RNA sequence: CGCGGGGUGGAGCAGCUCGGUAGCUCGCUGGGCUCAUAACCCAGAGGUCGCAGGUUCGAAUCCUGUCCCCGCUACCA
RNA sequence: GUUACGGCGGUCCAUAGCGGCAGGGAAACGCCCGGUCCCAUCCCGAACCCGGAAGCUAAGCCUGCCAGCGCCGAUGAUACUACCCAUCCGGGUGGAAAAGUAGGACACCGCCGAACAC
RNA sequence: GGCGUCUGGGGGGAACGCGGGGAAGUGAAACAUCUCAGUACCCGUAGGAAGAGAAAACAAAAUGUGAUUCCGUGAGUAGUGG
RNA sequence: UUUGAAGAAUGAGCCUGCGAGUCAGGGACAUGUCGCGAGGUUAACCCGGGUGGGGUAGCCGCAGCGAAAGCGAGUCUGAAUAGGGCGUAUCCACACAAGAGUGUGUGGUGUAGUGGUGUGUUCUGGACCCGAAGCGGAGUGAUCUACCCAUGGCCAGGGUGAAG
RNA sequence: UCAAACUCCGUGAUAGCUGGUUCUCCCCGAAAUGCAUUUAGGUGCAGCGUCGCAUGUUUCUUGCCGGAGGUAGAGCUACUGGAUGGCCGAUGGGCCCCACAGGGUUACUGACGUCAGCCAAACUCCGAAUGCCGGUAAGUCCAAGAGUGCGGCAGUGAGACGGCGGGGGAUAAGCUCCGUGCGUCGAGAGGGAAACAGCCCAGAUCGCCGGCUAAGGCCCCUAAGCGUGUGCUAAGUGGAAAAGGAU
RNA sequence: UUGUGCGCCGAUAAUGUAGCGGGGCUCAAGCACACCGCCGAAGCCGCGGCAGCCAACGUGUUGGCUGGGUAGGGGAGCGUCC
RNA sequence: CCGGUGCUGGAAGGUUAAGAGGACCCGUUAACUCCCUUUGGGGGUGAAGCGGAGAAUUUAAGCCCCAGUAAACGGCGGUGGUAACUAUAACCAUCCUAAGGUAGCGAAAUUCCUUGUCGGGUAAGUUCCGACCUGCACGAAUGGCGUAACGACUUCUCAACUGUCUCAACCAUAGACUCGGCGAAAUUGCACUACGAGUAAAGAUGCUCGUUACGCGCGGCAGGACGAAAAGACCCCGGGACCUUCA
RNA sequence: AGUUUAACUGGGGCGGUUGCCUCCUAAAAUGUAACGGAGGCGCCCAAAGGUUCCCUCAACCUGGACGGCAAUCAGGUGUUGAGUGUAAGUGCACAAGGGAGCUUGACUGCGAGACGGACAUGUCGAGCAGGGACGAAAGUCGGGACUAGUGAUCCGGCACCUCUGAGUGGAAGGGGUGUCGCUCAACGGAUAAAAGGUACCCCGGGGAUAACAGGCUGAUCUUCCCCAAGAGUCCAUAUCGACGGGAUGGUUUGGCACCUCGAUGUCGGCUCGUCGCAUCCUGGGGCUGGAGCAGGUCCCAAGGGUUGGGCUGUUCGCCCAUUAAAGC
């Protein structure tokens, strides 16, 4: 109605989008643990196999679940607690 | 001709907006004024603007304390 | 030009800030007035003119 | 239809509020020059822009009714 | 436990106040005596503070007497009033119900302490 | 410059193409930036297709791809914007 | 169309025909339905005389918070274990803290999207239909009319009577 | 055809403007308000409708309880102001003692104070009723088809009259502007009001050559009573009207 | 002389009675107070039909409540053509 | 009247673009180096070159400025007093101006008041003529004042003339009327389209209560059908167009 | 050449206004409109903030040198009428008023919960920490007794930041935090940037909105009337009838803006009339300060009649002659 419209009244949200951001798919060493009930090696293949992440991502391990299983995880980055959860399953986590 | 006045404030919404019995929870306005018409009491606070807000849970009390009108608030006892 | 002005008292130990409002008609440009900055605790500040 | 607008010594004009309003010319009064005006000297004298209100301490000064001759008043069909 | 009592509080902070006219000094409260000390006066030991105990309940404080001034104050009635009835009557119903007035209402309650009692 | 001779052009054509020129209504609830729109229109030119095209390119440290064009995505994103 | 019209407000002479929410888009939102399902789906394109079969590039879901670096069921702020913001699908049970509104841990249950398609709104488009005055581009027009150029023609009759 | 020709094209120009928008039935059902607006005849959002989902009586009504208000009314010697009459009498004006002061005295003004009676939207020592907030117990409860939250879809955002409270206006307007869990029309037929959207009654599912009623009416038009009883009226009052006049 | 219930005057426009809707009404068909009946609606009831919501019971009947409606929302359908 | 705005001329100054100018500064880093310990890595300085930001200084017109110009656009005053009756004011004082409207004209094609006043004309003259000047709001090339002649101009008067009129009558012709023939039109929601007083979207053929009215035509009149025509041109809102300008 | 040139508006224009705060209107919650009634704001204060402590005025009376009503001094009365930075209101004497000392909390990070609420805005806030001020301590302090004292967004500037750094290291630029720049005052702020005319006008619309007429109202106007102070030699009422008061009518100027703006043609005249009576003449009558003639005033009466000319567009009016009269 000729009021200043709320898209215009309000500031511009704070910030830029940094156009050179390392994204990562995630994945859970829950959904791992129910994934490879077994164990193994897991690796971003085995990962897309299982549907856990996209192709052709990067990828990071997190983590929320519980894991039990042991597992030579292969993975671009880890978190501490994926990290500590997998070496108290007793398997690596490996870094490529 | 043409009228010199014309103008007037926004409404303030000022009042009493906790009345006696009203179960408050503690921060909540119960009088907006501009002096003190209503006064503070028992775990009641005042503020900047003379409003009226309760330090503690419970109901709305009003009363009287050397002739001024006071607000306070009474514990609910839990069962 | 105004009397009463931004100041923006500044620190001292620190050149940062701290804004408020004063007349000009004070003689003096110098209104030393001890704040609690960011980064280090209660210091003079003063106004850079 | 309706609106608008400055006032101050006797005359004409100035002067916006640090706490007084006043000043100029003319006029007038007294004196002097002259045998008797004008021009000279002043002890020169001279006013509350009317009352109400200031935030007033106090307002010519500021604000409103009044203070009132005021330039513009103009409903175009 | 009793005081003509000293504090600390309370009341829909006036039924409590003011002003009476007659009284009290046990401890206490007080005036009061002095400024050496802490402290103090935009000047003043008046006050604040300190040290004291000469005399005095004169005052404060306290007790009794009160409708003198103020304060409280119903009832009933009236006004006003939500709803209702009513074709103007702002009429009337049933509910609520003032102000003013008038009749009448003059401090009380608690805790501690003191002297005494005990 | 004149004379002679020879070779050719000239104009048309619905659309598409390349290069140039280039509006305004409109939208922005006004309007000028902006948009409409490099549209419409115009000009010059073709060919059966044209243009472009064989890196003084991309890329990002991958032993990378390897002319150009076109299609889809990337994405109504990054950004741009009174 | 109006507060309100039989209305003396509008429109309609009558009949017959025609005459207005449509279409496109992997568009957006919501909803229904179908398929599959923590996966769903292909686009261009290829092969098919078809409506079928291939096609993983991408897209949406699958982890969020933060300006971002980054960290990650946490994260941002912040000096903070000190609170708040956002998020951890949801619910159940227990335990412990609290009764400042309830929270924190443990266990369990375990998260539902996606692509077709219908419908309703919506975006870009003429966008339900009709309607201007007017703006722009390119052209047509001076055989009407205005003015001018060239060349021709016309102005009965009667008077007045300048210069020379 | 000329305050910038005509034609074609852009072009289906754009128009907050006007008009039009075609079959049916069932259920529900508004608004004409607020805020903002180069806005005021438009639009956004909210409010109000519908649909769906979730929740489920939280809504609403009544009783009771706890509460805050400053309206009506009242009061003012309770404030600010206004204001009537008395009383006193400063104060001044005069007079006389006549200076100048200090005195008495007044044809006068007569403040302040006081006695009595009064007024106020911007006065209040007071102070309702209502309404509002909250709580509580019930009611309705095969329904109000409630309320709240979310989302899809809206339309409305020109209101009108009447009752009550009020402003503006001449306490005029079929005036205007507000308020009112006030109404009706709007969007509501039917009956009455002669006719007559907004008044009264009453909210239309359909049918019936059945009955009771409301408002309003019962001499004839016109259905029902030239009803009964007691009075009144002489003016056709009834079946318009004032100050005021009136054996 | 007081108050009251009815009345009188004041009273006064212009197409035509025209300020009871009309006739006509005081032998009230006028006013007041009481009383008695009746008329009177698409209200309510009665009989019947339909639909919506809900409930109950049964795997479709009964019952209750509701059913004016503009903008508008939702639902279900008729008809036309291919 | 050169104050304003223009136009012309001038340029001692002031200001002023691009261009020259490139200081200084910054970025980078060859090299110096300092710790910090690492197996090299974080702080300082910093040449040249390349870049970026670009200061001082110089630089024209224009503008400011200095003069002129009004048959350039334009502008050409107030207050108060004063003469032996009164009246006015030749005269004076004062304020402001760039200058304060001269001659001449003047209730005007200009004068609101206003039918100004006076005179003339007329029986009677808001018009006309002459004159006065109190010029709301004349005025000298947006020319002033006059002017013979001219004018389908405007205004007034007079003679003559007349049907313009008192006051209308008659004749013919073309229509209208009748017969024959051909044969439209605008308009149109309908229709066996009364009047009064009312009521109503406030002016009714259509509603109410009454009154009046046999049905159908022909010629006529024009009061109504808020008659037809043209989506009011005035007004407003919205949008255009064209025009102006120190937007 | 393209465009702008606001809106509200009891039609529009002119005038005025536009945001914020306070009161009344406002109908005892909140809220509530009007070109409704009154005022104020677009700041100030480095103390006029914070804290600790202390005090209580104004007015009046009395006494006092200049000194006066009123300066400062003393005493008394005085519970609030003063004063509160500034409008008003609400409050404040318990002080929020007056004074002194020390100070900078006129902080940083946060904020349970609320108010208000179309949205955007706005407002209060106990409490935790940090590091402080005051205070013996409790505790208070995140500006001011409160409510106004201000401006969204975009854009850009400055300072700081262990953010980013278009191959890499840097840098530029961007980003965060804090903050600055708009009488954008038409104050929810169309553009960074904008005034007018149209009678040459056009289009779309409107009876949503003016002019004519109608309708309502009836201030005004008109026609009467009530009281009767009085003028009238006396005598209120033969006649006029003040101050005041009540009404008619609906013709005047108006108010409203209800039909009509997809058309209701306007003044005056001409023609034709028709109606009312508030009667100009004619007619009838009462009173008279009516001797008579002639009148005045009032009542009844609307049958008929109610001239022609000069001026002016004119209605109206003045004038000329007449008339029984020259009606409204």
């Amino acid at each position: 109605g000729g009021q200043m419209p709320i898209h215009m009244r309000l500031p511009k949200l704070k910030g830029f989008k940094n156009r050179f951001r390392t994204e990562y798919q995630v994945v859970n060493v829950g959904d791992i643990n129910k994934a490879f009930p077994q164990g193994g090696t897991v690796g971003v293949d085995e990962l897309v196999a299982k549907g856990l992440v996209r192709k052709n991502s990067l990828v990071k391990v997190l983590g929320d679940g519980k894991l039990t299983v042991k597992v030579d995880v292969t993975a671009n980055k880890f978190s501490g607690s994926a990290r500590e959860a997998i070496t108290a399953a007793g398997g690596s986590a490996t870094e490529l | 001709s043409s009228s010199r006045n014309g103008r007037d404030s926004a409404a303030q919404r000022l009042g009493v907006k906790r009345f006696g019995g009203q179960v408050v929870k503690a921060g909540e306005i119960l009088v907006r004024q501009r002096g003190t018409h209503f006064h503070p009491g028992v775990n009641v606070g005042r503020g900047g603007d003379d409003t009226l807000f309760a330090l503690a849970p419970g109901a709305v009390e009003f009363g009287a304390k050397r002739g001024r009108k006071t607000v306070n608030i009474v514990p609910v006892a839990r069962p | 030009i105004r009397p009463i002005v931004k100041l923006r008292s500044t620190a001292g130990t620190g050149y940062t800030y701290v804004t408020r409002k004063n007349r000009r008609n004070d003689p003096d440009r110098i209104v030393l007035r001890k704040y609690d900055p960011v980064l280090r605790r209660h210091v003079e500040f003063r106004e850079e003119r």
